[PDB]
RNA sequence: CCUCCGAACGGUAAGAGCCUAGCAUGUAGAA
């Protein structure tokens, strides 16, 4: 099946890593033109070259819940599980930033909270414009630092129900974080 | 039998997750076909609650070895004059509570969303130090 | 001995067709007849959606000498993809 | 019915003739039996025609199956869409139209209730000032809303009941949903829908219009209402329905 | 149009048989086995 | 034929072409 | 509410079933993998008949 | 513009960052304004000064019912969202309720007359033994 | 202020209090209040028609006692 | 969570006994619970 | 274990939280890896090992080196770090190298016995491969 | 007071005579425990958990055996949330809405566990610090007043609105006589054991009831079952 | 039956409450039986224009000793003209129900 | 209910099925024993012969013969079902189950009016028949 | 003053016809 999780895989948050994304959301996702044409056997490195032509992030959109290849793309990285590494090689780069936040959303869902806050913490000194696409449709200027604060303090970003972050001052009392330092 | 440490039933539990691995085919017949015990762990839980002076309350649980149910192997029995006069105490501190509160907020229901995974015990609420339970300072 | 399934490098002419009107006798064979067809399968599928999940399909992988199992690339590869992609731009 | 009340007929076969006199009335009370207002519930479509049975109501399917046999709904389609056609073409010097197109719908798109394309295509010589949406009985209306060189003519067929037959707010909810999504696609933003009750002979439209187009479609209408081929079919297997 | 006599000893043997509230001496279930 | 028995393979289920119903969900494991 | 009548059936000995007596049915139904398969059997059969008796 | 850019991001740190701390501290606050009215119910006064309005989440208007209407229950999960639609009077008249129930005959005057799913109980008043002479 | 039947044949059907001014927003959060689901993730349904949240409920010619099918989203 | 009686004289025809009186005889006392009849097939306006 | 019974631990607490830490973080840790690439009741073997350990750390306190109080070992005791059950067997002959209570509780197996850790290295086989299935051990015996 | 205070006095009045004239003494048997033959085995552990952890286990436990029982059916367009509300996840065909028509077996226990996870989730709530001990009290009593609208047991076995209008008619006795003097309406009374007790002696009745339910339904889906005189 | 027994006794029709109540209970057992007969579904308003409606008119035309109420819903139509839609009602104002 | 052919295996059942081309096969699965089941047969027994020119009619215990549970869902305690032409006849009796008869029938005439219908219509190549009468109530008052 | 707000079913056109699924398994013997 094109939409079968790699049976190399590990399972996430105690369920099958697709599963981090809403059940009706997968369905649609996986009846939507985008996932069946330029989502189909795609590696970790096509994955990169579908994700440097993305236009916009979001979730779904209109009266029928068509997803956008942002979340197309989330979800084939689930099913694909990439090494943490290659999702730290996409978040590291600064130059084309729907990646980034590709590989932070990536990341959002499947690290734990120390990996989540060590990795995303460093994305709030990104401040570029990106394009955000509503449920109607429309699109929206948003920024990288907007996005990634809405990943670590929402509980639903592009439409998908975030793994339960456990609260920064928990993991800071347990001296497994220290303080975020700013850029300031 | 004797007492098992309370990490064997998180793991196995942890490990299972909601039966969707491969090598997690074989407990499909024992997780489902003790469906018609499960009313009674539901009974069992519910009645075993904590009381709004306690804040932790550790019962013993009577669990399947595969993770496929866990029973509350435990009854509240309570001294009738300590637990009234404890509930009579709670009764002078939520009415002084609701005079004294300028804005209740009720919480809101469901108290999660119904797409969330239920919570890791072990991650979210283990290394977590409780509130104030409702006490009468006596 | 199955190969790996590989992503396919071209695009689908599911547009190609539209208001084109194709007269449909008896003689006809299927590759002219109105729809898509898989030369591979020798199939006709009257849906572009359909169609895809055709080709996207256990049979008309296995018809390609494939299998439902995708390569695990590495970190090189994804960092050459990069720096391939920075030097095409 | 009659030739057959003795005609030696069999205990079963008699007993499936005298339903024609149940058949017959509730026909003639369907607007108001089938309505979701009575019969709460989910409706379903029967699959040739754009009617919603709200409950299964065995002695009116088959009333409404030997009515609209043949294909009938998607005919009066075709005849609303050609006719308004052959209106459009007559009027194309003072309407400054270069070209009215019939555009290549699906065959089905006439009982098609969750989204609709375009049926004619009208592309304009040079460009159109073309007014924000309104009802087609609405009078005031200013052409200084935008220009357009496109404008697309939507055909929508309903069968009212009783509680929901108010076409004109039939028609602004299906332009209002129609356009503003991403589920239908239209050759234009400007444009008008055409909705006509076929149980209650009413139609309406909105949308946009641009100069000289709301008269004409005004006039169009109510002489396609009154006068076309397939709308007299329809109307003529009605009366024999009920006889 | 009706079986012969063979199925139709057959048939009010199994009957007798398979119900105790009309035959035998031993008041058991509707259609269980012989108790 | 009525009294001949059955041959030794025979599925009589769809040894003639029949198909199930399913009706609902709590009646037979589907 | 009126006098029903039946569109006309035809029945299908290669493939024992029915369709409708139409140009577009009919000939479909002659184009299906089941009616060439259905007619391949009926004629291996018929030969496989002929050579026995 | 890299300066505006620069600007407002920084204005949204200064943002994020007081609201971390507030989110740190505001248990701390609340603990210290449940120690002031600890106080004040104490020593300040004894019901002089109110200070008070019994802030609800959502207040809803509850209308008088008409006889024989349909009861109506506005709702019970999101209650703690302020939002405009949970603060109507949801206890207007509806389907079977602009009619005039008192001028019915007393067989008519029963809820779900001519269905199978009825009861006994009739509406409150008559459930009601309570005198008004006696004790 | 009309009634609508909001019904999800598995089991979720409820009954709400609105308004014919009320676009199918507001009605979806009254749903919601009534069924737990948050209103963004609820689907109001005539068989296959999808009510669109921006149109008022007067437009779609929902009447007082109509039922509409729930989906979700 | 407790009464101020001292005594039982409170519950004068409001104890258990007067419940189950009123019951057997198809009243019901100012505050206390109403129930079907025990005897209906007799008519308490047939006594003429 | 930040969730504690409302009090202040006794006196001598502090000489051996350290490394109660150290064992409750390895602990930690061993629940939360993840069980790929090993079988399935591998998975649960750390935890019973830790349990051992933990429980031995207790025991080696207030026996072997009389290094805490009566009341902190009840404190240990109450709080999960020492297991009741596991030290009484320890206190018997025979019993001081048990590994895990599992391993003697005779009903758990199919017929009535111990598990072949139980067995003494004496009358066992002369290398043979010892593998417990429910925790692990080489041997628990003597 | 008003008039259905009154009446929620005589109602609570009258289950109480009920009750007491209803009773008869407990009959002779054998002493049977489902708990401790369950540990004679060896398919069962015993541990000391925190309440908060078991009921997760027990919500988590419950989701998983529904959501098999679902999936063994496959009805891949059926989905049972993490609330226990089942739902379409598409628009369902006739064929696929009969094919998804469940018993009141299935029902009740969804049900029933539903309102297991809303309790347990409030006091989830309450240990994650989101919500404290007097809102959590108040919680749970709103959870134990309002079963008829936070979940639908009552459309599978009706009779259990006797019990609904029980934990209303507490509401009041309660209320009226929490909301005297300086305390007005509004949310903040947290006597919750008043209704907490109704609700489970239901479940202690109800608990035979969908066992035997649920295991005709598990024996059914592994091939198991458990004018007259002329 | 109804003209024959409301003709017949004429005064002791309504003094009787017995039979006055009966007279509903029957009428809307009668209902309840054409309701049925259109659809295996009790319906939940089924305006009562279909039932009293004189046969000449196409509606079953039955006699009435109940109580029945049209709702303001039903006296409401509409026509369509030269300038559009034009919506009439017969119970227009704050009128009691009919 | 003993007097009527019975079938003794799935063989036998799939025979009876396959040997008529112009009567319809009335089975009746179901326990001889049942009561719904000997109220069904009477009637049946009742119109055996008067039908036989159109119809033949079979009983199957549900025990002996136990392969059509799963496939045909037998499982209420009587079962009446039509076959004509190796092909089962669905029958909108308007109970919602249009593929048996899961009830027994009080009325001779009222079978017969089923069996005739269900032929009558299974000739013209129809999978589904329309039974002269609803059954969705049962018209008592 | 009147506040008791119920539910599911009785609502499957029958066919043809081609494609892909969920499924959902697949861990046992042996030379």
């Amino acid at each position: 099946m094109a939409n079968r999780t790699v049976k190399d895989a590990h399972s996430i948050h105690g369920t099958n890593p697709q599963y981090l994304v809403e059940k009706i959301i997968r369905t649609r996702i996986y009846e939507s033109k985008y996932w069946k044409e330029e989502c189909f056997g795609l590696t970790a490195e096509l994955v990169v070259d579908k994700a440097m032509e993305l236009r916009f992030v979001g979730g779904v959109y209109g009266g029928n819940i068509k997803p956008t290849p942002f979340l197309c793309l989330t979800l084939k990285m689930l099913q694909i599980q990439p090494e943490k590494d290659i999702i730290v090689e996409f978040i590291k780069n600064e130059d084309f930033k729907y990646v980034r936040m590709l590989g932070a959303l990536y990341m959002r869902l499947t690290g734990t909270a120390i990996d989540c806050y060590k990795y995303l913490e460093p994305l709030y000194n990104d401040y570029r414009k990106i394009k955000s696409q509503n449920r109607n449709g429309e699109f929206e200027l948003m920024h990288v630092d907007e996005f990634i604060d809405e990943l670590l303090h929402s509980e639903r970003v592009c439409d998908i129900i975030l793994p339960r972050l456990q609260k920064r001052y928990v993991l800071e009392e347990a001296e497994q974080l220290e303080p975020r330092v700013s850029a300031l | 039998k004797e007492d098992m440490p309370p990490e064997h039933v998180r793991k196995i539990i942890r490990d299972h997750g909601d039966m969707t691995n491969r090598k997690f085919r074989h407990d499909k017949r024992v997780y489902l076909g003790a469906l018609k015990y499960m009313p009674h762990a539901v009974l069992k839980l519910l009645e075993n609650m904590p009381m709004p002076w306690e804040q932790i309350r550790d019962v013993p649980v009577l669990y399947h070895i595969t993770g496929a149910i866990s029973f509350v192997n435990e009854i509240p029995w309570v001294i009738e004059p300590v637990y009234i006069s404890q509930w009579g105490s709670m009764w002078i501190m939520m009415r002084r509570e609701k005079r004294d509160r300028r804005h209740f907020k009720r919480m809101r229901f469901p108290p999660f969303d119904d797409e969330e995974p239920p919570l890791d015990y072990a991650d979210n609420i283990l290394d977590v130090e409780p509130l104030e339970a409702i006490q009468l300072e006596l | 001995k199955r190969e790996l399934l590989r992503h396919r490098d071209y695009k689908v002419d599911l547009e190609s067709k539209l208001g084109k009107t194709i007269v449909i006798t008896k003689t006809t064979p299927q590759s002219e007849m109105g729809g898509y067809y898989c030369n591979v399968c020798d199939c006709v599928v009257k849906d572009s959606i359909n169609f895809l999940d055709h080709i996207n399909g256990k049979k008309h992988q296995r018809n390609l000498g494939m299998s439902m199992r995708v390569e695990r690339s590495t970190l090189d590869q994804v960092k050459k993809r990069f720096e391939v992609n920075k030097k095409k731009m | 019915e009659e030739s057959m009340k003795w005609k030696k007929l069999t205990n079963a076969q008699r007993s499936g003739l005298n339903q024609i006199p149940n058949r017959r009335f509730t026909l003639w009370w369907s607007p108001t039996i089938n309505r979701a207002n009575v019969y709460v519930g989910f409706q379903v479509q029967l699959d040739l025609t754009g009617i919603f049975m709200h409950g299964k109501i065995p002695t009116l399917k088959i009333s409404l199956i030997q009515i609209f046999r043949a294909h009938l709904w998607q005919k009066i389609h075709e005849s609303i869409v050609m006719d308004l056609c052959q209106v459009f073409d007559q009027e194309l010097d003072a309407l400054e139209i270069e070209t009215v197109q019939k555009e290549t719908i699906h065959p089905r798109k006439s009982y098609k209730m969750n989204s609709s394309c375009a049926d004619i295509l009208l592309f304009a010589s040079y460009k159109w000032n073309v007014s924000r949406p309104s009802l087609l009985a609405d009078s005031k209306d200013v052409m200084d809303s935008t220009t357009t060189q496109k404008y697309w003519i939507d055909i929508q067929l309903r069968w009212g009941d009783y509680d929901s037959h108010d076409i004109e707010r039939y028609a602004r909810a299906k332009f209002l949903d129609y356009t503003t999504d991403n589920m239908s696609i239209y050759p234009s933003p400007t444009g008008v829908l055409i909705a006509i009750d076929l149980a209650y002979n009413l139609h309406s439209a909105y949308g946009n219009w641009f100069p000289g187009s709301k008269p004409l479609i005004q006039q169009a209408m109510a002489k396609i209402m009154k006068a076309n081929p397939a709308l007299y079919v329809l109307r003529e297997r009605i009366r024999k329905g009920l006889q | 149009v009706y079986a012969p006599g063979l199925d139709i000893e057959s048939s009010l043997k199994q009957l007798a048989e398979r119900r105790t509230d009309i035959f035998g001496v031993e008041e058991t279930a509707i259609g269980k086995k012989i108790g | 034929f009525l009294g001949m028995p059955a041959p030794l393979g025979y599925v009589p289920g769809l040894g003639r072409g029949a198909t199930g119903f399913t009706t609902r969900s709590d009646i037979g494991p589907a | 509410a009126d006098y029903w009548k039946s569109q006309p059936k035809k029945f299908c000995d290669y493939c024992k079933c029915w369709i409708a007596d139409n140009r577009p049915s009919v000939e479909f139904h002659e184009r299906g993998k089941n009616h060439k398969e259905n007619v391949a059997k009926r004629i291996s059969e018929i030969k496989q008949k002929s050579l026995d008796k | 513009n890299d300066e505006e850019e620069y600007e407002a991001w920084k204005v949204r740190e200064l943002k994020r960052i007081k609201r971390d701390r507030e989110d740190r501290e505001a248990l701390e606050k609340e603990k210290a304004e449940i120690e002031r009215m600890r106080n004040l119910t104490e020593e300040e006064r004894r019901a002089e000064l109110r200070a008070n309005g019994k802030v609800i989440t959502n207040k809803a208007v509850k209308g008088k019912y008409k006889f024989l209407q349909k009861y109506y229950h506005r709702g019970a999960f999101f209650m703690d969202e302020d939002e405009e639609v949970y603060k109507r009077d949801f206890s207007a008249p509806t389907l079977e309720d602009h009619f005039n129930k008192t001028i019915l005959p007393k067989v008519m005057q029963v809820k779900n007359f001519g269905r199978s799913g009825r009861t006994k109980y009739t509406h409150l008043v008559d459930q009601d033994t309570t005198s008004f002479d006696s004790a | 202020m009309i009634e609508v039947v909001c019904n999800d044949r598995l089991g979720k059907k409820v009954r709400v209090k609105c308004n014919t001014d009320d676009t199918i927003g507001d009605l979806k959060k009254l749903i919601a209040a009534q069924t737990g689901t948050r209103w963004n993730k609820i689907v109001l349904k005539k068989w296959y028609t999808i009510f669109k949240d921006h149109v008022s409920l007067g437009d779609y010619e929902i009447h007082d006692g109509m039922n509409l099918e729930l989906y979700y989203q | 969570l407790l009464t101020d009686l001292v005594d039982d004289n409170y519950f004068y025809l409001f104890d258990l006994k007067a419940f189950f009186t009123s019951k057997a005889l198809n009243m019901a006392i100012p505050g206390g619970p109403k129930f079907e009849p025990l005897v209906r097939d007799i008519n308490l306006q047939d006594e003429d | 274990k930040v969730k504690r019974s409302r009090k202040a631990p006794p006196d001598g607490w502090e000489l051996i939280e350290p490394t109660l830490d150290e064992l409750d973080q390895k602990m930690r840790e061993a629940e939360t890896e993840p069980h790929e690439g090993k079988r399935k009741v591998e998975s649960l073997w750390p935890i019973f090992r830790i349990h051992h350990q933990k429980t031995r750390y207790i025991f080696d306190l207030f026996y072997k080196r009389k290094a805490i109080s009566r009341e902190l070992y009840e404190y240990c005791i109450k709080e999960g770090y020492a297991d009741k059950n596991l030290i009484a067997k320890w206190k018997k002959q025979g019993y001081e190298n048990l590994c895990c209570l599992r391993c003697i509780q005779t009903r758990d197996t199919n017929f009535g016995t111990n598990c072949i850790c139980r067995v003494p290295k004496s009358k066992l086989e002369v290398g043979r491969i010892i593998e417990c299935t429910h925790c692990g051990c080489r041997g628990c015996s003597g | 007071q008003p008039v259905k205070v009154r009446v929620s006095y005589q109602k609570l009045l009258k289950y109480y005579v009920l009750n007491a004239l209803k009773h008869r003494p407990p009959k002779a048997q054998k002493k049977r425990y489902l708990f401790r033959s369950f540990k004679a085995t060896k398919f069962f552990q015993s541990t000391k958990l925190d309440w908060v952890e078991v009921g997760l286990q027990v919500c988590r436990q419950g989701y998983n055996m529904l959501n098999l029982l679902i999936h063994r059916k496959n009805l891949n367009y059926l989905h049972l949330d993490y609330n226990f509300n089942l739902k379409p996840v598409k628009t369902l065909t006739t064929k696929e809405r009969k094919k998804s028509r469940f018993g009141n077996a299935f029902h009740l226990c969804r049900e029933v566990l539903r309102l297991t996870k809303l309790v347990v989730d409030s006091h989830v709530q309450y240990r994650l610090g989101n919500v404290d001990a007097f809102q959590l009290a108040d919680g749970l009593q709103y959870i134990f007043a309002h079963v008829g609208q936070l979940t639908g047991m009552y459309r599978y076995k009706y009779k259990l609105m006797r019990q609904i209008r029980m934990c209303k008619d507490l509401k009041h006795l309660i209320y009226y006589r929490f909301n005297t003097g300086p305390v007005g309406k509004g949310p903040g009374c947290g006597f919750w054991a008043a209704g907490w007790r109704v609700w489970l002696f239901f479940m202690r009745g109800i608990t035979p009831l969908l066992e035997r339910w649920l295991g005709n339904l598990l024996a059914r889906q592994f091939e198991g079952r458990h004018s007259h005189f002329d | 039956a109804l003209i024959g027994l409301m003709t017949y006794f004429r005064e002791a029709v309504v003094n009787t409450q017995e039979l006055l109540d009966l007279l509903v209970k029957c009428e809307n057992k009668i209902q309840t039986r054409i309701k049925i007969g259109l659809n295996s579904k009790m319906p939940s308003r089924f305006p009562p224009v279909v039932f009293y409606t004189p046969k000449e008119l196409g509606g079953l035309g039955m006699l009435s000793m109940g109580h029945v109420l049209i709702p303001q819903s039903d006296l409401r139509w509409s026509k369509q003209t030269d300038v559009g839609i034009t919506h009439f009602r017969s119970g227009m104002s704050h009128e009691e129900d009919q | 209910s003993y007097m009527l052919p019975h079938l003794h295996n799935g063989w036998q059942v799939d025979q009876a099925i396959l040997s008529e081309e112009d009567r319809v096969v009335v089975i009746r699965f179901g326990h001889d024993w049942d009561p719904t089941c000997m109220k069904m047969d009477e009637v049946l027994y009742s119109i055996a012969e008067k039908v036989k020119n159109f119809a033949v009619i079979y009983l199957v215990d549900i025990t002996e013969v136990p392969d059509f549970n799963k496939m045909y869902e037998l499982y209420d305690p009587c079962t009446v079902m039509f076959f004509f032409r190796n092909k089962h006849i669905m029958i909108d009796l308007g109970t919602g189950n249009n593929n048996k008869i899961n009830w027994a029938m009080e009325d001779k005439q009222e079978m017969v009016d089923i069996i005739e219908t269900v032929y009558r219509g299974a000739r013209k190549g129809r999978g589904l028949v329309v039974s002269p009468k609803d059954y969705s109530t049962k018209y008592r008052y």
